[PDB]
């Protein structure tokens, strides 16, 4: 808690994301920079902004790739990109 | 006409006049029953003692 | 500022949790044996010592505005139980809002307000933030049913619903004048008045065929039909 | 029993059932049958044709794809059904055509085919008629 | 317990609850067909006790249900019955449909299952389908042979209990012959026997199997509102635990404070 | 480089099937392992397999399990995964994989159960 408290930034690496085999499995979902954008290549914050939108809707929507049950064709289309990212 | 003789069955009368009355209908009228009605997947195969599947041929 | 100017000063605390973490951490240097919660004995005193100072006293008034930062929601440990005792209104700015691309993050549903009724906002404010409220909880509440089944086999009314409170929910982000050197958009400087007139126009359905795309980053009205004419512009 | 109490039932939409009628000409399989009252109970295949239902409504034109003239003897007559026919909305001509000019060019394939695109070309010709 | 914690809220708890929510959707509109269809089975099975079809004195097993993979109780029902129906007379070309009930029957009686047809319980039902089904059926098994044609499909009364109702199948040796033929006028040029005994193969198997689709997917709401209620009740268990522990390590904090200062 | 590309991709692999083992557990438990996609199901069958797999009887604990202790090597049981995670062992009951060693062992353990029980 004092470390996350007093840097800017907090990389999270979780086992469970790494015996999914993520490999560095950056817990995108936990992990906070708080610089963000601001630091970043002009281009890679293009491309980010929607990769980071992408992997939040993934995120969740994860619960029903779980599932895998009939699953409407946006929702399916969101996991599919979400897991390929 | 010769749906018992020539024909597959009658079944396959009823299975021709709803799909001509189905489809031979104006647009508005293709809801979403009617899209249900036409697309049919009833993928039978013909197993056997050794469970021997045949093919999955479309109806 | 308050006694001797007489004037409403804004009283800014940068996070309470780390004022109970010094407080805490000071006890540890200290014999100061923690009994009150467990990691500060003095907690009760010095917390109530500094809350009960800021007072609307016959001088004048001191809004505390304090931010209470949660570690993966430890609301077990009484540090962030003793902040939520202190305040009046909450301003919770959940991280999956901001996710969506609503940046303010403050959820709608859980940012309560003492002060929130027809006595004291107002009689149409209150309906119109009760009526935005309303919205937005069968927004949540439907998503997952959306989600799991579609949009097609939705109701017509929950239909409309859901729409008026995607545009709501893109309405709330706001560009912030404080902002421009990450977003590049101005700040838009809105008024309460203003803010209750958009919110009840958008919500009585009057702007239901603007894009959901033109509510979001603005500020007024007449900046959501700017950006309505600049996204068509950009699209077509 | 006095009139009858037609039971027009469908496999999405039943359109009646216990409902009083006059007179519920319907296409029997050799040519169509006309229903007043206390009808000679009988069972027997329909063709496909509009089923003439009389009642206190104006004329309904309810062409069927299907069903048999089951009449109970206490009058109690029961079309099944299986596609509904809209007064007017259904009559349609261009997308009729064009599908059974379409059926009656693919109509050339095997034997077993060739028979249900024969069948086809029938009821789209009986589709015809009925449009009128 | 955190990640067990998560994954008994997120994942097994609040996404089930939605999952029961869109069964429960799906059971409207099944509901609504399945209304539709018994309409004429009502009529057909009125019809048939008013005018006696009996079949007196090569045997047809027809294993209708839903793809859903054993909804709790519904598809262990249907085997059941099956499996009895197989002790009664193990000497029938059993036709499945679906997915369960097909490996149910491969798992049971291997040599008697001949058929088996798959991608059917995807949706609610449609007449094209099991009419086609119906003349495959008719022609390749050829159901006229056998005088008795088993099909078997669960009802369920209400919301919750449900039976493996079966309802007997006319061949057009018993419409061609009966006690009472004679009420109903009929037409021996028109060939009605086995126009009748095609027509009630057909609507019985496609009422049936709308029914089936009504049940099974009744018992798969049932099914999730059970795993809801297991859910809730671990989750109520667990937060307490939650609790217990978390105010264990205030009750460590407290004696090391205590011992070491 | 260097346990090899194919050890790796082994050991990554048996890793994926076990975890989504450990992650569908409680779907197993209480959900119910039917009501479950078809892949799911698979990568469960396999894991569930390859836990099976990994009991080995041990020389010291011969007198505790009761198997002689076989010692396999390291490329054996590369391959005997490699072809594990294959599906070639799918229809194998998975008390063949108990107690056993390389994958012959396996073939013969299954050989053995099909005979006593036929």
């Amino acid at each position: 808690t004092n470390v996350i408290s007093i840097t800017d930034g907090q990389i999270f690496l979780e086992a469970e994301l790494f015996y999914k085999g993520i490999r560095p499995a950056i817990n995108v979902g936990l992990s906070v920079s708080r610089v963000g954008s601001a630091a970043q290549v002009k281009a890679l914050k293009q491309v980010a902004g929607s990769l980071k939108l992408f992997l939040a809707q993934y995120r969740e929507v994860a619960a029903f790739a779980q599932f895998g049950s009939d699953l409407d064709a946006s929702t399916k289309q969101t996991l599919v990109r979400g897991e390929r990212l | 006409s010769a749906w018992r003789k020539a024909g597959i069955s009658y079944a396959a009368y009823l299975n021709v006049a709803a799909q001509a009355i189905r489809s031979s209908l104006k647009t508005e009228l293709q809801t979403a029953s009617v899209l249900n009605r036409s697309q049919t997947d009833a993928f039978y195969t013909q197993y056997k003692n050794g469970t021997a599947a045949s093919e999955p041929t479309p109806i | 500022f308050r006694d001797e100017e007489g004037q409403d000063v804004l009283l800014f605390i940068d996070n309470i949790f780390r004022f109970t973490q010094a407080g805490s951490e000071v006890s540890a240097l200290l014999g100061r044996i923690p009994s009150a919660v467990g990691y500060q004995p003095t907690l009760a005193t010095d917390m109530g010592l500094l809350q009960e100072r800021i007072t609307t006293t016959k001088k004048g008034s001191v809004t505390s505005v304090q931010a209470v930062y949660v570690p993966a929601d430890d609301l077990t440990d009484p540090a962030p139980a003793t902040t939520f005792a202190h305040l009046d209104a909450t301003t919770v700015l959940s991280r999956g809002i901001s996710e969506l691309g609503i940046y303010p993050a403050v959820d709608p549903l859980d940012s309560k307000s003492r002060l929130l009724d027809a006595a004291v906002v107002g009689q149409e404010h209150y309906d119109v933030a009760s009526k935005v409220q309303e919205t937005l909880q069968t927004y949540k509440s439907l998503q997952d049913i959306i989600a799991i089944l579609g949009m097609d086999e939705l109701s017509e009314q929950d239909k409309l619903t859901v729409e008026r409170a995607r545009k709501i929910q893109r309405f709330l982000s706001q560009p912030f004048a404080v902002a421009e050197v990450f977003t590049g958009i101005p700040g838009k400087l809105v008024r309460l008045k203003d803010t209750v007139a958009s919110f009840k126009a958008v919500l009585e359905g009057k702007y239901d065929n603007i894009p959901e795309h033109a509510f979001y980053m603005v500020g007024g009205i007449e900046d959501v039909v700017a950006k309505a004419e600049k996204l068509a512009a950009e699209a077509n | 029993s006095s009139g009858l109490k037609l039971q027009f039932a469908l496999p999405h939409e039943t359109l009646y059932s216990g409902s009083e009628v006059t007179q519920v000409n319907l296409p029997a399989k050799s040519g169509r049958i006309g229903v007043l009252a206390n009808h000679v109970p009988t069972v027997e295949q329909l063709l496909p044709g509009v089923v003439e239902v009389m009642e206190g409504s104006n004329s309904k034109k309810f062409f069927i794809s299907g069903g048999f003239a089951t009449v109970q003897p206490d009058s109690q007559l029961c079309v099944t059904a299986i596609e509904a026919f809209p007064l007017e909305s259904f009559s349609q001509e261009n997308i009729k055509n064009l599908l059974a000019e379409a059926k009656k060019n693919v109509s050339s394939s095997d034997a077993r085919e060739a028979a249900e695109a024969a069948i086809q070309v029938e009821v789209l010709e009986n589709l015809q008629s009925v449009l009128k | 317990e955190v990640e067990m914690r998560l994954k008994s809220i997120n994942a097994i708890e609040k996404i089930t609850k939605t999952m029961k929510i869109v069964a429960s959707t799906r059971l409207s509109k099944a509901e609504k067909a399945k209304i539709s269809a018994k309409k004429m089975d009502e009529a057909e099975q009125l019809f048939y006790k008013n005018a006696e079809t009996k079949n007196l004195d090569k045997e047809l097993i027809v294993a209708i249900t839903s793809d859903k993979g054993l909804c709790g109780s519904i598809h262990s029902q249907l085997a059941k019955a099956v499996r009895r129906h197989l002790n009664d007379q193990p000497n029938a070309d059993i036709v499945t449909i679906g997915d369960k009930i097909k490996m149910q029957l491969l798992r049971t009686h291997p040599n008697n299952i001949k058929l088996s047809i798959n991608g059917i319980g995807k949706d609610a039902p449609t007449f094209q389908e099991s009419a086609l089904i119906a003349d495959k059926l008719l022609s390749v098994m050829k159901a006229g042979t056998y005088p008795k044609i088993s099909i078997f499909y669960n009802d369920p009364v209400s919301s919750l209990s449900f039976e493996p109702s079966e309802k007997p199948i006319f061949n057009a040796k018993t419409i061609e012959q009966s006690p009472s033929f004679g009420k109903f006028e009929i037409d021996t040029d028109a060939n009605v026997p086995r126009d009748l005994f095609e027509y009630t193969l057909a609507n019985q198997m496609l009422t049936a199997m709308a029914q089936g689709y009504a049940a099974e997917i009744s018992a798969r709401r049932n099914a999730m509102d059970n795993a809801s209620k297991n859910a809730g009740d671990m989750i109520n268990r667990y937060s307490i635990l939650y609790n217990r522990t978390r105010q264990a390590v205030i009750t460590n904090e407290l004696v090391d404070i205590i011992t070491g200062a």
